[PDB]
């Protein structure tokens, strides 16, 4: 019941406006955004242990020091609520449209604002990071193979299967790397920018749950899916990361059918259809 | 979700 969760801030925090309030809600989190604050109220005591996992999580990432702003929590972890709760900063900003990111008076700008956060991602102290965070398993892209091959291969033509299982192979091929912080999903929806003084400036990254010790080529991969490989050369120009090109290739390969399994396992019928439509006629 | 993964 959320009449009792917005009772439970009021409460906690007087002075937040739940009038015209974001929700977003699913079986196991409910989460009310305000100006400058998200609150998170998990649903079973189960999903609570994801409240200090998202602390630890956002805590490791703003220690490496990006130079560009991530969620804080603004609390506590607290025990009120049915599951607990946790407020955290609302970050400002909004994702760059392909549009504007790729003009020729920006696009250096915009390689450069990725390039420095990627590179203080790639300088993070692993020792530290391998203790709180996920670890790039050797066996990822042979178990995702699997569970491809068992939950989408009959739904898709035989060329389908034949394109599925090149892009399967070339990720199955990688050999592991876990030298540096990986956001893991590092699309344009992810990454939020202001005009400042007339110019973009990236001044936070969000939705860090599939952050780990892994790959860089896996976060260059997710920026030239959002904006094309123009942009993408000028950043690996910048890191001096020529070498990952096979590697970032193979990653996106991997971004529909991650999609379509996704849709799959979390039963969202569209996102399984728009993954899967390169894979199939009908 | 959504192609970048989600």
């Amino acid at each position: 019941t959320l009449s009792h969760l917005v009772d439970v801030v009021r409460r906690a925090h007087p002075d937040v406006d739940l009038e015209g309030a974001g929700v977003h809600s699913g079986q196991f989190h409910d989460v009310l955004i305000a100006r400058d604050r998200v609150f998170r109220f998990p649903k079973t005591a189960g999903a609570a242990a994801e409240l200090p996992g998202r602390v630890a999580v956002l805590t490791a990432v703003d220690a490496v020091e990006l130079g560009v702003g991530v969620p804080v929590p603004l609390s506590e972890v607290r025990d009120g609520g049915p599951h607990g709760f946790l407020v955290l900063s609302r970050l400002h900003g909004t994702p760059l449209e392909r549009g504007d990111a790729t003009s020729p008076e920006v696009i250096d700008v915009v390689a450069a604002e990725f390039a420095r956060v990627l590179r203080a991602m790639a300088g993070a102290d692993v020792e530290k990071l391998r203790l709180v965070l996920p670890v790039a398993d050797a066996g990822r892209w042979r178990g995702f193979a699997g569970r491809v091959r068992a939950t989408l291969f009959p739904l898709m033509s035989e060329d389908g299967r034949a394109r599925a299982e090149r892009e399967l192979a070339a990720a199955v091929a990688m050999d592991h790397v876990a030298t540096g912080l990986v956001h893991g999903d590092l699309g344009g929806e992810n990454v939020l920018w202001q005009q400042v003084e007339e110019l973009p400036r990236l001044t936070g990254i969000v939705d860090w749950d599939e952050a780990k010790v892994g790959d860089p080529a896996e976060d260059l991969a997710a920026v030239g899916a959002s904006y094309g490989p123009e942009l993408v050369e000028r950043v690996v120009a910048l890191l001096g990361a020529g070498d990952l090109w096979p590697r970032i290739r193979a990653y996106q390969g991997t971004f529909a059918l991650q999609q379509a399994l996704a849709g799959a396992e979390d039963g969202d019928d569209e996102e399984l259809e728009d993954g899967l439509t390169a894979y199939r006629k009908l | 979700k959504a192609x970048r993964a989600s």
